[PDB]
């Protein structure tokens, strides 16, 4: 995350972190329930073997609340394509159930039509993660979050050098130096409605991070609510 | 002119749908629709979508 603020205690409890063999974060996820994590299909190519850490806010320190889970089943969307990042979605079933507690809680899955008419028409959503804090930088050791304006679909297509499919949407700022970034990939874009947070996007890709005239590109979770439901059984 | 679900979400806490010409509220998994048919009450601990305070 470029710009934004630290997640304070209890603020980003649905954040998950995919960690490789070196115990280093390389992508995020969103906790959907005690057995399931939502992430980006593209993240599955960034490590051969990985685990999921929940409850972490500072990778330098052990706050006693962190827990690692092994992945039992990887469910990757069969239409994901590297060339455009279309269908950038995967669901992970964990071997053991997550213990909800301080800093560990699921985000709500909304209903499709209400989400499109009511959540995605709000002014903003919130993206979070342990990704780079500037385009050329290292991964954050602190969990961060950032309020990101929803961007008009026409403006987004005009801004982009790559195709924006209907499985994608745009959020962020035209020129203000705030965005998600590499390593936030796979992580939560949620939209608050009356103090309840619903998952609305998956961090997917961007042309750099926080570049002028460019936006963050998110997987449109409402395009996949049925698929997500099927995947979780 | 905003009517039903387009007027302040039909007064629903969460999901709003329009059936016949009327508002019907409902709630995410782990919540129960209250007696007033509008609020959503968490059924157990750690209901989805809530920032943690314990
Ligand atoms: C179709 N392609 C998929 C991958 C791709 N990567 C492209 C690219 O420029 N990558 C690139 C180059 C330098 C720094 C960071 C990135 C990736 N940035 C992010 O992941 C995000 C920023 C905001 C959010 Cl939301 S995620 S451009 C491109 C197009
Ligand atoms: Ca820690
Ligand atoms: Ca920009």
């Amino acid at each position: 995350i470029v710009g934004g603020q630290e997640c304070k205690d209890g603020e980003c409890p649905w954040q998950a972190l995919l960690i490789n063999e070196e115990n280093e974060g390389f992508c995020g996820g969103t906790i959907l329930s005690e057995f399931y994590i939502l992430t980006a299909a593209h993240c599955l190519y960034q490590a051969k073997r990985f685990k999921v850490r929940v409850g972490d806010r500072n990778t330098e320190q052990e706050e006693g609340g962190e827990a690692v889970h092994e992945v039992e089943v990887v469910i990757k969307h069969n239409r994901f394509t590297k060339e455009t990042y279309d269908f950038d979605i995967a669901v992970l079933r964990l071997k053991t159930p997550i213990t909800f507690r301080m800093n560990v809680a699921p985000a709500c899955l909304p209903e499709r039509d209400w989400a499109e008419s009511t959540l995605m028409t709000q002014k903003t959503g919130i993206v979070s993660g342990f990704g780079r804090t500037h385009e050329k930088g290292r991964q954050s050791t602190r969990l961060k979050m950032l309020e990101v304006p929803y961007v008009d679909r026409n403006s987004c297509k005009l801004s982009s050098s790559f195709i924006i499919t209907q499985n994608m949407f745009c959020a962020g700022y035209d020129t203000k130096q705030e965005d998600a970034c590499q390593g936030d990939s796979g992580g939560p874009h949620v939209t608050r409605f009356k103090d309840t947070y619903f998952v609305t996007g998956i961090v997917s890709w961007g042309e750099g991070c926080a570049r002028k005239g460019k936006y963050g590109i998110y997987t449109k979770v409402t395009a996949f609510l049925k698929w997500i439901d099927r995947s979780m059984k | 002119t905003r009517k039903l679900c387009s007027l302040d979400n039909g007064d629903c806490d969460q999901f709003c749908h329009e059936e016949q010409n009327s508002v019907v509220c409902s709630c995410a998994r782990g919540y129960t629709l209250a007696d007033n048919g509008k609020a959503c009450i968490p059924t157990g601990p750690y209901p989805c979508g809530k920032q943690t305070l314990e």
